[PDB]
């Protein structure tokens, strides 16, 4: 079972991740009501791009190793950035098993104003930036959200951060064939990572060019 | 490669990047994508840039030919279907991924031919290896009856995702309307890609490279 | 590759009412050298020269191909053939065997010899033309050809500044390339005047 | 690559050598197989393959070639011409179902005044040809696993204005350098030279 | 790839889903996979859309000159067995999955399933591509023979949504096309108005329990949706 | 490559190429190719760079610690045989080192072919690499045993020149050295365009 | 599923008297997208004076990098503080990259520094761990298209004009930017940003350089 | 195969075929696909028999153990926690897709999808096995949930039916078992008495008029079943 | 493959040969290689593999053999004896991580009576080895290209009953029909002779 594709973007004090609800094994939309963002302890969320399972085992031993060094030792939380790391590390060790982590994750999370935005790869290629996507988003989306950010160089407010992903999403759902139109979006500020409740988007299907006697072949 | 068509209010606009290359080299920065097959009907090629300038020429002939035999303008749909057939017959290895424009009597004609011979007939369309950025932008921006203006500047804005975050597309942005009247083939319509620190010209003065033998011929 | 076992070079290069062509002298089988005295162009008139590139085979085969076809232009039409022609009938035949292909890679330099505006071509193995202002490259050594042409060349040059550049970099890239080398003939066309050089290189 | 062909130009004749050996599989069946066809009074042709196309290729030229002399009133051909036909006819084959003559020539022959007018060139021309339809001019060429000993071993020693008496000398050299360092038992050499008389069957050397 | 044609009493209803994917991206998001063949004699299209464009207009040219020289009508076996001869004749070089159905007074709506292989099996109703699968289970159980026009266009519908809504390969607009006696109605329902879609549904509002608080009870609560709770 | 070593009166000339080209193009044309791992032991590389220079740098710590141990320097046998047994225990780990272990121990001098199949063979004259044939071709030719140190450099320099003229992967600068009793010394490193214009002056 | 992902880019070093420029491209491109334009990956600081140049997959020369780093760390405690020469890291970046020759780092390395004199050095490597001292030198996609360039603008080998008096620090930087443009041109996989580090015995100055975006 | 769990208010439903084909010959026709846990949480199982039997058995062990040491009821979470860790870790080597409902007294009703991968997804219901495929579209259709303990089973019969009546690889016997508060009530739907069957369904009863007699009429009849006719 | 080992044994001494011809890939380095290793006083082994696994089997078998005559105060142990001990080590090879041992070995040797109370065979022993570890006890062997046609012509010559000087005659022919019939330049071969007197390198033949 399978995961559509992420989108990331950082604003002014904040970052958003979106995520379509869906898991498909190969072709078949097996289950569109699933939480593809999770949270990694209390300044953190993860999500992933393929093998849910390899996802599932990645993200519960990470979640662990957090609230176990928390509660063990009398310890600050890992920052965003350890976490990160510890998740990238995890994934490159298992590339080197021959025993893949199978997935390309996407990691958000906000400490203080310090906000934190990376993907990693199955095999470890790991790259923070402004705005990151995996899947179809990379080819798709991330092609507006650099625009989006090319444009405002300042960098974004959270309701134009948030009408780019909207947008992005939109054009994810027309365009990648293993998508639905129900997403969630996780958004890290000050105060932590909220998910939002799942939410689909306005599309557009009633072109004067999409009629049937335009596109008939005769 | 990058191309790309929308249909505005009044006819098409059509768009391409212009870096033609060989393997993971760049052989020519400004080539020219946007190929005339007839005055009404402009046709962009991906794909192998032969089989690309090879098939357009053989139709773009064939209906100069027959634009004598009718003492009529070429309609797209003519032009369409000689792709098509053309391309069918060999099965995709003629390995040619155009979009088709134009403007004949019965208004804005805009297909795309993949290389099997498939034809999708459409309001906007993109190919080649950025085609699928260049989508992004198109379907995000594009609504019905644009203006010229709007058309142009939404085109360029979708062969610029394909220019920037594809890497064999490149350079330039060459844009071409073709409304009812005539076609207007704007060469670098958008120039992104400018020059980044001037060419630091190394000096080689004449008799520097030893010349064992020289033969000189007069005309 | 078939491409790169009889080995070779070549580059043309425009400058003002001038262009210079140069191929490298060596030809191979695989890093085995046959001969070093195999300069790889062909004058087809006066005012146009094509450097072919790639199987030594079909070099030899389509030259003579080229030559059979650009006579029977010369009789039947009563005039010398002009680059642009010379460079779309190449694509021609080379798309003729699309399926099939001739292993070379036509480098064409050419000059009207009325306007002096230079015209040059580097088609691939199926006839795909490109056809750039300033200079053209194919064969084994060229990535490392583009690397220096692109440095060197200016516009607006005169035969001699651009011989010395187009002689420098086609030697400085058979440097770093194992099936070119042993020199290189250059050949700078004028309106005026055709001067052909025999450069002195690396022995490699 | 198993049988060794050399050959080298002078000043005023070509030298030409084939390997004896005549091979099944790994069996040597006799040392006495002449490979050096002679094409006409002025030209022959050191054809290293596989004895079927060797002989189905030399064969073909030598008729052709005679097939031309009898419809041009005894006309002897030029070198340039047999060997740019030769080649013509490698490459026509490497295109057709048949596939390629797996066959390495290297042509050799001796241009004469064929009458009065004549102004084309007058002495020795060496041409190497791979088995897809490469020709080249050269000085001296080889073909066969000992080709690569020999090439240098010329390289090294051989100038361009030698006798008859040092090609002897140096073409000894050049077949006992492929008696030392082959494992192929290349043990006898067939050495002909092409000079203004005609080919002469050089015995001195083996 | 979702086709289906369906008979009611008078003539056939075809409907299609409007998605060409290369694999994982949808190349195109409109297509028409209802192809006129005749007035009354529509084809859908399943597998490579070049093979099916291909048979679909060298068949709507034989139909064509057919229909002048015996100057009548087409019968809808006609062009059944038409396709199956092309569909046959190719069988290994191609990829294609037809549906020819039609209305001809004679025998009135007819509809033959011509499978990948040039079967050709004249049926009460048949499926199509990739997303078929999905549907037969869903004609089995709500399938009824002896609807109306009316009932069997927004049946098909409902049916191209509920295959286009799991399978991937499949998605988009849903056209339709009913012929009859009367002149052929086509109309393309839009995504944005489909009958059924797991998105809208109340069945899969309330997500997967998967993520989970760190707590300190195996009693599952609902899924982590803020890093303070 | 081209790499050439052989045995004479005076000693063992080792002459090498100085190009490491991957097959078309050509990445350094600077390589040292012989590695001097003792003073009176020339391992010389060709086949894998990579290999040669890690396991001739093994060979030179055990040829070192046996000075130690022993108090006397190790033998070219033994120097030679402990690189053969290194290249025996990894011969399906898909090695590929044609070496040459040249020195001058009590034994006289002593030059040792090493291959990556744990082979080692005792050679009086011997060349490795791409251009080898080349080399032997000339160097077959000039080679008897009672050279003088002069004309046996101006043999091995010729021999590796031309295999630098003929093969595309061999070229560069010719480095030759000499082994004597009193260790080795680097005789030349002559650029092999520069020898071209010596060897063939018109 | 490959283990190995060619992650692209360029790197470049240039060793004059007193200095080393040592250039890395910031282009960071997967499979047919691009990940970042910003990655500074590519080079890696290991001591004041010693930087490692590192291209083919970044998550390879990440792990070598905190490898390296860790033989580093350990070497300042063993050798009582001292911190390793260039020349030493050098030989300890074959030997790593040799036992690992049975599951290579898909990375062509080159460790960059001074050594005890303060002229500047260069070393490279192939995967399995093959040193070569060099004195101007490029690894990656733009390998080709640099490296004739500065042979002719270096060594002059063809040139009958007297070779030029040394070259500065700032002539050797303005070299590279100049190649560098002329591989953004003409090769795909090269552009974006470039990181240029200037070693010299006063410490790095790193001023990073804008390239084509395309 | 075709395997389905789904929950009610109290507890859940397992359901399955009883099918085990070695592709295309059925080798045995009553296999039951739901093995027992614990008393009140049950696996399905799809995929290879051997490798499925071999984790219901090494689980089925575990649970055992833990419900002896801990003194108490297992939660079905533990059992598909278990059964996820040993699907996941050989997941290369083996061919299993598990479905583990059951009851525990904590959460009540809950049902686990473990398919091939190693994933472990909590739903309101579960597919697994190649008939499967099937009922997705059958459940977003006719599925509504917050049946009845009756419904339920009278439901899951009704779907592994027209799944089974569909997929080659399913067929037989419908046994389910309903794990609540309650004691385990499993009942075994014979073949012969199916809630659903195409065989015995009059939409299939008139035949596709294939064969077609030799007629002066292109009017299509019915197909010729008599010689003499 | 490329180098022949031929071997007979008569009434009283078994004769050995082997190809001096030392070869990289298909260059002829020498052939002057002795590939005949003596493992005793009474004992040599025909070994013809690659030179690694020829090199690294006959050391250790040399080596062990030594080990033997050391912790047994000098007593020199029979053909039987090191022959199954060499095979036990061959076939023991096939079945390791390592792989076989690629080396064909013609194991000769002349047991003599080791003190008074031996009663076992007095004479000469010759034993053929297979790579794999098929021993077998033969009048005459042979390993590599040259052997079918040595085999066969011993078949016709050899007796059991040949002197000293019959069996230099018949190892000339041996070896000459390897020479005229091989294409592997196995032109050089190293003869050596056991007796109840030892080993003697036969310098006559070649």
């Amino acid at each position: 079972a399978s995961g559509g594709s992420v989108i990331a973007i950082k604003y002014k004090g904040g970052v958003l991740m979106a995520a379509d609800t869906l898991l498909s094994y190969g072709s078949l939309a097996k289950w569109p009501n699933i939480p593809r963002i999770r949270l990694l302890g209390s300044h953190s969320a993860v999500c992933a791009t393929g093998s849910y399972a390899d996802f599932q085992m990645m993200a519960k031993q990470v979640e662990d190793n957090i609230e176990r060094q928390k509660m063990y030792h009398n310890v600050d939380e890992l920052s965003p950035s350890e976490v990160f790391s510890y998740l990238h590390r995890s994934i490159y060790q298992k590339r080197c098993d021959f025993d893949p982590c199978l997935c390309q994750m996407v990691f958000i999370g906000v400490r203080d104003g310090e906000t934190f935005l990376a993907g990693v790869d199955d095999v470890g290629t790991r790259w923070e930036d402004d705005c990151i996507a995996t899947g179809y988003g990379a080819y798709i989306a991330l092609p507006l959200l650099r625009q989006a950010l090319e444009k405002n160089p300042d960098g974004l407010s959270r309701g134009e951060a948030m009408r780019i992903l909207t947008d992005c999403l939109r054009v994810l759902f027309y365009r990648e064939c293993r998508a639905i139109n129900k997403f969630q979006v996780a958004d890290a500020a000050s105060d932590g990572v909220r998910i939002s409740e799942p939410f689909d988007v306005e599309t557009h299907w009633e072109y004067e060019g999409y009629c049937f006697e335009k596109t008939a072949i005769i | 490669t990058t191309i790309v068509g929308v249909v505005y209010r009044d006819g098409v606009v059509l768009g391409a990047d212009t870096r033609a290359t060989e393997g993971s080299i760049v052989a020519d920065k400004r080539c020219r994508k946007i190929h005339y097959m007839a005055p009404n009907i402009m046709c962009c090629g991906a794909g192998t840039s032969a089989d690309t300038e090879a098939v357009t020429n053989m139709v773009s002939s064939h209906l100069a030919l027959h634009r004598l035999e009718t003492g009529k303008q070429s309609r797209v749909l003519e032009a369409l279907t000689l792709l098509k057939r053309h391309l069918y017959r060999y099965q995709g290895h003629v390995s040619a991924a155009l979009v088709l424009g134009g403007v004949d009597v019965e208004g804005p004609f805009l297909a795309t031919i993949a290389p099997h011979g498939s034809t999708d007939r459409l309001p906007f369309v993109t190919m080649g290896s950025g085609s699928i950025a260049a989508m992004a932008q198109l379907e995000a921006a594009y609504k019905d009856n644009m203006t010229c203006e709007e058309a142009k500047e939404l085109v360029a804005s979708a062969i610029r995702k394909g220019i920037f975050n594809d890497p064999y597309s490149g350079t330039q942005v060459d844009v071409c309307v073709i409304t009812k009247d005539k076609t207007e083939l704007t060469i670098g319509y958008d120039k992104p890609n400018e020059r980044m620190y001037p060419r630091q010209e190394v000096l080689l003065p004449p008799g520097t490279t030893p010349v064992l033998k020289e033969e000189i011929r007069q005309l | 590759s078939i491409m790169a076992y009889s080995g070779g070079s070549v580059m043309a290069m425009a400058g003002k009412e001038c262009f210079v062509i140069i191929s490298d002298n060596r030809l191979g089988e695989q890093l085995k050298t046959i001969s070093t005295e195999v300069p790889k162009l062909h004058v087809v008139n006066d005012s146009i020269v094509y450097g072919l590139t790639g199987l030594r085979t079909d070099q030899q085969t389509f030259a003579n191909k080229v030559q059979f076809r650009t006579e029977m232009y010369k009789l039947r039409e009563e005039r010398d053939i002009t680059g642009k022609a010379f460079a779309a009938m190449i694509t021609s035949m080379l798309y003729e065997a699309r399926f099939g292909p001739w292993f070379v890679e036509p480098v064409i330099g050419s000059i009207d010899k009325s306007t002096g505006e230079v015209y040059l071509c580097a088609t691939d193995l199926i006839g795909a033309p490109c056809e750039p202002e300033d200079y053209v490259c194919a064969g084994t050594a060229a990535e490392s050809l583009h690397g220096m042409c692109e440095a060197l060349w200016r516009p607006g040059m005169s035969p001699e500044e651009l011989f010395e550049i187009a002689a420098q970099a086609m030697l400085s890239a058979c440097d770093r390339d194992s099936l070119s080398g042993y020199g290189a003939v250059a050949m700078i066309v004028t309106k005026d005047k055709v001067t052909t050089r025999l450069i002195k290189g690396r022995k490699d | 690559m198993a049988e060794t062909a050399i050959a080298f130009r002078c000043k005023d004749y070509v030298m030409v050598a084939a390997a004896g050996l005549n091979a099944f599989y790994y069996i040597k069946i006799t040392d006495a197989e002449d490979k050096i066809t002679q094409l006409d009074t002025h030209q022959l042709v050191a054809c290293t393959g596989e004895n079927g196309p060797r002989v189905n290729f030399t064969e073909y030229i030598k008729c052709n070639l005679a097939l031309n002399r009898m419809r041009q009133h005894g006309r002897h051909s030029s070198c340039e011409s047999t060997a740019n036909f030769m080649r013509n006819c490698l490459a026509s084959a490497i295109r057709s179902r048949e596939g390629a003559y797996q066959v390495n020539c290297l042509f050799a022959g001796y241009d004469t005044p064929v009458s009065e007018d004549d102004d084309g060139v007058v002495g020795p021309q060496l041409f190497y040809m791979d088995y897809l339809g490469t020709l080249q001019a050269v000085p001296y060429g080889c073909h066969g696993y000992g080709a690569c000993f020999v090439t240098a071993l010329l390289d090294r020693l051989w100038r361009p204005d030698l006798s008859q008496q040092e090609g002897l000398e140096l073409m000894q050299k050049c077949c006992d350098e492929v008696k030392r360092r082959v494992i192929i038992s290349n043990s006898y050499f067939f050495v002909k030279a092409v000079t203004k008389n005609g080919v002469e069957v050089i015995t001195a050397v083996h | 790839t979702t086709i289906l044609a369906v008979s009611y009493n008078g003539g056939v209803v075809l409907a299609a889903d409007s998605r060409t994917s290369s694999g994982t991206y949808v190349v195109n998001r409109a297509s028409n996979k209802l192809t006129k063949l005749t007035k009354k004699i529509y084809c859908c299209r399943s597998g490579s859309a070049a093979d099916t464009q291909a048979l679909a207009e060298r068949v709507s040219n034989y139909l064509g000159s057919y229909q002048t020289d015996i100057g009548a009508g087409v019968n809808v076996a006609t062009a059944a067995n038409l396709f199956q001869k092309m569909c046959y004749m190719n069988r290994w070089n191609i990829s294609a999955g037809i549906i020819v159905a039609g209305y001809d007074p004679i025998n009135g709506g007819s509809v033959y399933s011509i499978p990948s292989g040039g079967s050709c099996v004249k049926l009460d109703y048949a499926l199509g591509g990739s997303g078929s699968i999905f549907l037969y289970s869903f004609f089995d159980a709500n399938y009824k023979p002896g609807m109306s026009k009316s009932e069997c266009v927004a049946f098909c519908q409902r049916a191209v949504a509920h295959a286009y809504s799991r399978d991937g390969s499949s998605g988009g607009l849903i056209r339709t096309i009913t012929l009859d006696a009367d002149e052929p109605e086509d109309q393309t329902i839009p995504w944005n108005r489909s009958p059924y879609c797991m998105e809208k549904d109340p069945k899969y509002v309330t997500q997967a329990t998967q993520n989970q608080p760190f707590s300190s009870s195996a009693k599952i609560t609902g899924n982590r949706m803020s890093s303070t709770g | 490559t081209t790499t050439l070593a052989f045995r004479f009166n005076g000693g063992i000339i080792v002459a090498v190429d100085s190009r490491a080209s991957t097959g078309q193009y050509i990445a350094s044309q600077t390589v040292m190719k012989v590695l001097e791992i003792n003073d009176y032991l020339l391992g010389t590389l060709a086949g894998g760079a990579a290999d040669c220079q890690y396991w001739e740098r093994v060979l030179g710590m055990e040829c070192r610690l046996w000075e130690l141990r022993n108090g006397s320097r190790i033998t070219v046998a033994a120097a030679s045989k402990i690189l053969a047994n290194i290249t025996y225990a990894y011969r399906n780990h898909g090695l590929s080192m044609g070496t040459m272990v040249a020195g001058w121990d009590q034994f006289g001098p002593s030059l040792y072919y090493v291959d990556d199949k744990g082979s080692r063979v005792k050679q009086d004259l011997f060349s490795v690499g791409s251009g080898s044939i080349y080399a032997y071709g000339v160097l077959d030719t000039g080679y008897r045993k009672d050279l003088s140190v002069e004309d046996a450099c101006d043999l091995a320099r010729r021999s590796i020149f031309h295999a630098t003229y003929r093969d595309g992967a061999s070229g560069g600068i010719v480095t030759v050295y000499h082994v004597h009793e009193k260790g080795w010394t680097k005789i030349s490193r002559d650029d092999q365009t520069k020898l071209y214009h010596r060897y063939f002056p018109s | 599923w490959s283990p190995y992902q060619d992650n692209g880019g360029t790197t470049a070093a240039i060793a004059g008297k007193d200095f080393v420029i040592l250039a890395g491209d910031t282009r960071l491109n997967g499979d047919f997208c691009l990940h970042s334009r910003h990655d500074q990956s590519k080079i890696f600081q290991l001591t004041p004076y010693t930087y490692m140049a590192s291209n083919g997959m970044q998550a390879d020369r990440l792990q070598l990098q905190q490898m390296l780093k860790y033989r580093v760390k350990w070497y300042k405690y063993n050798n009582g503080g001292k911190v390793p020469s260039t020349k030493a890291i050098a030989q300890l970046m074959s030997t790593m990259l040799y036992h690992r020759r049975f599951f290579p780092y898909y990375t062509f390395n080159m460790v960059v520094g001074l050594d005890e004199e303060g002229h500047g050095v260069c070393y490279s490597y192939d995967a399995v761990g093959s040193t070569e001292p060099f004195l101007y030198g490029t690894r990656g996609s733009a390998a080709s298209f640099v490296e004739p360039l500065l042979d002719c603008l270096i060594n002059r080998q063809h040139m009958t004009s007297q070779a030029p008096p040394e070259m500065t620090k700032e002539e050797t930087l303005a070299m590279l930017k100049n190649a560098f443009t002329g591989a953004a041109e003409r090769d795909i996989y090269t552009g974006d940003s470039v990181s240029f580090f200037i070693i010299t015995k006063d410490g790095v100055q790193q001023e990073s350089f804008e390239l084509r975006k395309d």
